[PDB]
């Protein structure tokens, strides 16, 4: 048995927060204990969460806040709840080590029910917290329900939300019920029913249709939405996951309530006619009802609505199946959603003819039937608009006053969305890559067997001649295998003795030293070669793990590590641009090579300008530098020559990545313009500036993350729609090619974020390589030579405690090199996978923070051993705050000690040879390939994301890990074992100054005032760039000069859409 | 130095011995039967030492031992089973002792003589077969005999 | 037989290993010349080394085991229990400094790692602190072993060193370097004969000075001491 009452929760992550890993494993325990959970997903403002909880009429609200600004956030929420009749709603929170003890006592004193620390989680357990949380909210809300319809009919939406909770639980008076239906009958408002197969796009299409209603009628319509999702009868509660897809319901005229079926079978709530009647009496202009996943012979929505809309996908099997679908016989409209899928056209002609048959309208054309081809995932889809135009005409005749629309009253039944990221012909690209690698290894085995036998024969031939008995019969079999050996393989063994002589001396003839001598006088060679006698082993090693700087670049893409420029690159960002610019000079102090790594605050990460509202204000300058204008960007990198060959900047930004990149480029350009104006005492001419501007773009060195495929899967920093972001990301790479930007990395294909969400090393590596190959296939189908974008591809990984992390890099390099060579036929520069490794942050804890340096050392070690290209080291106060001045030095010292002091590190390939390393390398590699095959049979990376395969697998592995961390099966020193007999002070934190916040606001308003004239004009040009389908980034190169980050982002929202969360 | 000189020589012998018999089997697969090869092979069976010959002989049996999930070894009248596998969160089997995958018997013998598995001569990788499961000594010494004793009794309680 | 003090005094890893094995063999020859059997005192012999930052420390244990096993078998004809050299490794205290004491945990971790990798019999870990061994400082030191033994993934394998090209080459180099040092002590009249001249003391002193020189020279980087120094003091 679960709770005593019908207990409901609203769960979400705080505003501008991507951390869902925590909140996702909580709504899972909530649901399993028998609670209905209305999950809102990540990035939710207070006005969003509160409005939701009020309409759903829940007992509890669970929020995760890892970005900081949580004190202001929860205070706002508590205040807003009391102000709008939600005082009885309890609020729960958690943010790990971010929310310090003092702030918990403060917030809990303010009104917050409970905020759980990592120490609470250890003591109470995962289930313990949720049990405590559920038992608190185990209250009957039917007492707050109205007894008369006076409040509801008047227009009170909160009274309506509570009356529904009464009707649903059947605690409403019988005389009140009949009185409600009586007025609902006289109300005469249209009720649209939307049903269809599971995951077809009922929720997504519903949202889009509402958006059409708002744009067409200038938000003059009051719409009520009743979404129903199936309830698991085992637990008792359910996962009402329809509201999360709704982006257009955030408006006072829109109301939405999520109902559980509360029956294992029926696709409609047992009190649905009551709930509908309640909305009709509340004077809504239109009521829309979404059912759950119904079968082919299911149609329970028909008698309860005035109009019915069946939603399906092009995949329905045979055309004979449509004769079994009962809903095709009743539906007034049929929407074939996901029209971007293969076979959509033929699917429409089958459904159209079937509807024509069911209606016996032989005198009509099949194309005239109310069957529409829609693509709800696509922003402003003409198909959806066509369906909308149809629904309007039908609702118009059914008594619904509406103004002449402002939308394109177009004709047709089918969407014209001819955009494709990966063609269905290449759908199984990941599987092909798996075959390519396995095929390569098969060849290594065979060629080795040949090389071995060839040697064995000629060896025996020389031994026979040494005894006398000569037999040329041996030589015949030997010469037979000279031809059997490939051309490439034969040259490999041929160059082996010459190779040995090279790495033997004290130098490598340009001359490079091979020897570093110890205090003992021992010569430590930079690259240690094997001493095999068997030519079978030599060739096997040369093909599977050649020396660093040789195919397949397993031990590194470069021959020897850089002399002066260490791989070190410390992440930084706090306060305004001025303070971070200090931190840059702190990190890069004493280093001839300036390798910067920029962290942006949650506000900038979501493309928003800093503002006075507590939702946003409390988050400004926290968790990263606040960058809103080009002027801020310039200040950020002041004193740093961006065009200098020994200076590289790594900005970590995803959603607004193209906008931020344009700021950086403009900054690097303006720096050289200022440098010219100083060295010549005059402004450069139109021709001189053109030469400078062009040169800057070519030689500017740095990296922008921008990996959107991982946003959907892992980090959740995607603001626009997934398809739009990929479109603009391609625009960036096309811009780079045109202007020969051959030193900047257009995308850091990452998996760190995926890993920190909970993915084990295999999943991280596999998903990331899969995402990378997706971009490759995307660009290839888009018309770019493989050698034009492959060398611009950068990677990013995580290094944890798991054994697989020790060989993660070398595996990634080999899989890439082999596939890029054999499958895609790219050149050497393309076969070389360069990557950044950052030590695992989730492996570090709040308890015993001194222990974290131990873990961060071990992780940093295997990174350097495996010849990484770039390394970030985490601070000891990792779980609690952004690295302090003293904290960043301890992290920075870890790299300095290993690189300079550590003896084994004086060798550059110490991993090579190790039986453990080679076996692990082979295991991990194959495990990755198998995962490729799993993604391939789900329609590729994009096809898998459509089902939420990656997100599902990550969240599962995150739960499995967490179940064990609290358990004890998986030992964590200082957390679940070897605790402190004391239980332990006040640590220094990295929060932003109040003056810094007001500074950013004043700078913004000053910037806005400066370009007030050209602002509206430029933004208009930007939207026309999207409409006319030109290059978006090319316009951004001009846009960031007169527009702020928020202005650009919100402008694109009107033309590029917003991200639709995916649970 | 004398020991290492022997390793080099015995390896050269073990390698040649394999190379010969390998070529002998390949000739018979083509039809040609030249026992002249076998004479040179049997010649090196005697050239190999008694100890070295048994090392290569036990190598396949050695591989089968460290391959499974457990390590069965019968001491006295009973037995002492030991686990070889520790599985990661990813589901990867990490063997306690990882054996080489050499084909050349010259390399096998060379490795067996210079760096055998832990618990085998010359004990390069350790003097014991497997590490002990679970040792931290309790150091104390200050003041008179009474105070040092009390600390000893307190820690070792 | 200890070598902790010899290394701590300034001796590089080669000198430490060579002198200690030499001292060990001296006890063996001493006991044998009393007319005693080798299988009666050899299994009672215990060893004690230091683990520093130098590359040679990574293969110190494995070299000591092989040199012992081969000699005990071939030269002295002892049994299996005697051929097995058991040793304790304690992380280098000299390698830890008073400046930026938080950095010492990093060094003590790396040193503790190669000790466990090389399958040591006993390990001591040094605290971050100069000050008296506080119960807090000893826990951070004790946690280093607990984290590696229990949390660290690679440690779940008991012979991760084996196979490595670097390890095997280093093992061979160090071994021969030790043997050459044996010959130098032998031509000075053995260990006792060398001590008569103060050969060991002289060589240790010579190497301690050389280290302390390059350290001050700025040639041998020490993080927080001669480079990347505390901007406050
Ligand atoms: C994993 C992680 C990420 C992942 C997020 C993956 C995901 N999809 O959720 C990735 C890598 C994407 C990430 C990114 C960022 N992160 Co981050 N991240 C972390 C990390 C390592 C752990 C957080 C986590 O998920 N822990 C797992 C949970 C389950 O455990 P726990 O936090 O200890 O929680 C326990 C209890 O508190 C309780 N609890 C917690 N929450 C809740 C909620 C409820 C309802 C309940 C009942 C209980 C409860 O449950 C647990 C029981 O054991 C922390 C550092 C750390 N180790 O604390 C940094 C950290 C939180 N992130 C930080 C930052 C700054 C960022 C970035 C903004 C950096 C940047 N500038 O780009 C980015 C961008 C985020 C975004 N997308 O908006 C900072 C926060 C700084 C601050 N607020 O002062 C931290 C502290 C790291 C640091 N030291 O700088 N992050
Ligand atoms: C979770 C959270 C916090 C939100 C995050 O996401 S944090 C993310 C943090 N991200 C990062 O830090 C990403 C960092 N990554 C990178 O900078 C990027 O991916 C990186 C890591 C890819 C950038 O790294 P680089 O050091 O600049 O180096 P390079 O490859 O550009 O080098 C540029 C040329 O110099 C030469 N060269 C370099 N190293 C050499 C060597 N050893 N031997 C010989 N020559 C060498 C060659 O000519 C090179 O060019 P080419 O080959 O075309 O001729
Ligand atoms: O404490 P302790 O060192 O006294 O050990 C007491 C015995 O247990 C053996 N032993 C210890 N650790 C071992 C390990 N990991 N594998 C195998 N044997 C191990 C030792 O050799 C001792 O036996 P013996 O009298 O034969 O020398
Ligand atoms: N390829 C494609 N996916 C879509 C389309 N419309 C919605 N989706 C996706 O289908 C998934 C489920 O959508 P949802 O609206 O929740 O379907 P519902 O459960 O039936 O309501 C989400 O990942 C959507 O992004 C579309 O037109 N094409
Ligand atoms: C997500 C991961 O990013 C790193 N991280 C997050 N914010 C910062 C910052 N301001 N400075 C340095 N590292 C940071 C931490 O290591 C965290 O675990
Ligand atoms: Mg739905
Ligand atoms: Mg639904």
């Amino acid at each position: 048995r679960g709770p005593a009452n019908k207990v409901r929760f609203v769960t979400a992550a705080s505003l501008f927060d991507g951390h869902d890993a925590s909140i996702n494993i909580m709504r899972r325990i909530l649901q399993s204990q028998g609670c209905e959970v209305i999950h809102l997903g990540h990035n939710r403002s207070v006005q969003e969460v509160v409005t939701a909880a009020l309409q759903e009429d829940v007992q509890g609200i669970a929020i995760s806040s890892y970005q900081g600004g949580h004190v202001e956030y929860f205070k706002y929420m508590i205040d807003l709840l009391r102000e709008h009749g939600g005082e009885h709603i309890q609020v729960f929170g958690g943010g790990g080590g971010v929310i310090v003890p003092d702030e918990i006592r403060e917030l809990q004193a303010y009104g917050v029910a409970r905020i759980y620390s990592p120490e609470d989680g250890q003591r109470m357990g995962l289930a313990g917290m949720i049990t405590d949380m559920a038992q608190r909210c185990d209250i009957d809300l039917t007492r707050y329900a109205p007894t008369t319809l006076d409040t509801v009919v008047a227009g009170d939406r909160r009274a309506l939300a509570q009356l529904i909770t009464a009707l649903e639980n059947g605690k409403a008076d019988p005389e009140l019920v009949s009185a409600l239906h009586a007025q609902a009958k006289a109300a005469a408002v249209p009720v649209l029913g939307i049903t269809g197969t599971g995951g077809a796009g009922k929720s997504s299409l519903t949202d889009e249709l509402i958006r059409r209603f708002r744009l067409d009628q200038d938000d003059a319509l009051s719409i009520a939405v009743i979404s129903i999702d199936p309830s698991r009868r085992k637990s008792g509660g359910a996962l009402l996951g329809d509201r999360i897809r709704m982006n257009a319901i955030n408006h006072p005229n829109i109301f939405m309530r999520s109902l559980a079926t509360r029956e294992a079978g029926s696709e409609i709530s047992q009190a649905l006619p009551d709930v509908i009647a309640a909305c009709k009496a509340a004077r809504f202009d239109l009521v829309i009802v979404e059912t759950s996943g119904i079968g082919q012979g299911d149609a329970a929505i028909v008698p309860h609505v005035d109009l019915s809309l069946y939603v399906m996908t092009p995949e329905f099997g045979a055309a004979s199946q449509l004769e079994k679908i009962d809903m095709l016989d009743f539906a007034d409209f049929v929407a074939i959603n996901k029209f971007d899928r293969k076979g959509a056209q033929d699917a429409w002609r089958d459904v159209a003819k079937q509807v024509q048959r069911n209606r016996e309208q032989w005198h009509s054309r099949a194309e005239d039937m109310p069957v529409y081809g829609t693509q709800a995932s696509r922003f402003n889809d003409d198909g959806v608009t066509m369906l909308y135009q149809g629904l309007v005409g039908a609702l118009g005749a059914r008594g619904m006053s509406l103004k002449p629309g402002t939308l394109p009253n177009l004709e047709g039944r089918i969407s014209t969305g001819q955009n494709v990221i990966v063609p269905p012909a290449r759908s199984r690209y990941l599987a092909e890559l798996a075959d390519t690698v396995r095929a390569y290894h098969r060849r290594v085995v065979a060629q080795s067997k040949l090389a071995r036998e060839r040697q064995q024969l000629r060896a025996a031939h020389d031994m026979l001649q040494g005894a006398g008995h000569e037999s040329a019969a041996l030589e015949t079999l030997a010469s037979e295998r000279d031809v059997s050996l490939g051309a490439v393989e034969r040259k490999l063994l041929a160059m082996w003795p010459q190779m040995q002589q090279a790495y033997s001396g004290d130098e490598y003839v340009i001359r490079t030293g091979l020897i570093s001598t110890t205090l003992s006088g021992t010569k430590i060679r930079k690259v240690v070669l094997p001493r095999f006698e068997d030519e079978g082993e030599i060739l096997k090693w040369l093909m599977r793990e050649n020396v660093p700087g040789s195919f397949p670049y397993t031990a590194g893409v470069f021959a020897f590590k850089r002399e002066g420029e260490d791989p070190t690159r410390m992440f930084a960002g706090e306060g305004d641009a001025f303070r971070t610019n200090r931190r840059f000079k702190l990190v890069s102090e004493g280093m001839e090579a300036k390798r910067l790594s920029t962290a942006f605050d949650s506000v900038t990460l979501y493309g928003e300008d800093p503002h006075e509202r507590p939702d946003i204000y409390g988050k400004v300058g926290n968790s990263g530098v606040s960058i809103a204008t080009l002027e801020d960007m310039k200040v950020l990198y002041d004193g740093f020559d961006l065009t200098n060959p020994s200076t590289s900047v790594s900005m970590t930004i995803n959603g607004p990545a193209p906008t931020i990149l344009a700021m950086f480029m403009n900054t690097a350009i303006d720096q050289q313009i200022d440098r010219f104006r100083a060295d010549n005492g005059r402004d450069p001419t139109a021709d001189e500036e053109a030469k400078i501007r062009a040169w800057v773009l070519q030689n500017v060195r740095g990296t922008v993350q921008a990996d959107i495929l991982k946003e959907d899967q892992g980090q959740n920093t995607c603001i626009f729609s997934t398809e739009f972001s990929l479109k603009v990301m391609g625009d960036i790479q096309e811009y780079f090619v045109h202007h020969q930007v051959r030193n900047f990395y257009s995308v850091s294909i990452s998996g760190y974020h995926i890993a920190e969400a909970g993915a084990n090393p295999i999943s991280q590596l596999a998903f990331t390589l899969a995402n990378g190959f997706t971009y490759v296939e995307a660009y290839l189908a888009r018309g770019m030579h493989i050698d034009d974008f492959a060398p611009n591809l950068s990677f990013f990984f995580s290094n944890g405690m798991d054994p697989e992390y020790s060989v993660l890099g070398r595996v990634a390099r080999r899989i890439w090199a082999v596939t890029m060579r054999d499958k895609y036929g790219a050149n050497d520069r393309s076969q070389k996978l360069k990557y950044h490794i950052q030590t695992s942050g989730r492996s570090l804890h709040a308890q015993e923070i001194d222990f974290n340096d131990i873990r961060t050392t071990l992780q940093a070690l295997i990174a350097i051993y495996d010849n990484c290209n770039s390394l970030h080291t985490n601070a000891y106060d990792e779980a609690i705050t952004t690295p302090t001045a003293e904290s960043v030095r301890r992290a920075l010292a870890i790299q300095l000690i290993i690189n300079r002091e550590w003896g084994v590190a004086k060798c550059e390939n110490p991993n090579q040879g190790s039986f453990l390393i080679e076996e692990l390398t082979d295991l991990v590699e194959e495990a990755v390939l198998q995962e490729f095959e799993r993604i391939a049979e789900r329609g590729g990376v994009l096809g898998a994301m459509e089902t939420g395969y990656q997100r599902g697998k990550i969240q599962e592995e995150s739960l499995y890990y967490e179940q064990l961390k609290h358990d004890g099966t998986l030992p964590i020193i200082g957390v679940n074992t070897f605790r402190n007999p004391n239980g332990d002070q006040t640590l220094e934190l990295a929060r932003s100054s109040e003056d810094e916040k007001q500074s950013q606001l004043h700078r913004l308003t000053e910037f806005h005032g400066a370009h007030q004239a050209d602002a509206e004009a430029m933004l208009a040009r930007l939207r026309q760039a999207v409409i006319d389908n030109r290059n978006v980034f090319a316009v951004l190169m001009d846009a960031v000069r007169v527009c702020s980050l928020g202005q650009i982002t919100h402008a694109l929202f009107e033309v590029g859409g917003q991200y639709r969360r995916n649970m | 130095r004398a020991y290492h000189r022997r390793v080099v020589a015995q390896s050269k012998l073990a390698r040649e011995r394999q190379q010969l018999r390998a070529a002998h089997d390949m000739l018979q697969g083509a039809g040609h039967e030249s026992a002249a090869l076998e004479t040179l092979a049997s010649e090196r069976d005697v050239s190999l030492g008694a100890v070295e010959r048994k090392l290569l002989a036990m190598w396949p049996q050695m591989q089968q031992a460290y391959s499974g999930d457990e390590y069965v070894v019968k001491i006295r009248d009973k037995e002492i089973r030991t686990g070889l596998i520790s599985t990661t969160l990813s589901g990867t089997k990490i063997r306690k002792v990882v054996l080489p995958r050499f084909e050349d018997e010259g390399e096998i013998l060379k490795w067996l003589m210079r760096e055998n598995v832990p618990g085998s001569f010359p004990y390069t990788a350790g003097v014991f077969a497997f590490k002990r499961e679970g040792p931290t000594r309790m150091f104390a010494g200050e003041g008179d005999a009474f105070r040092t004793n009390r600390r000893f009794k307190l820690v070792s309680e």
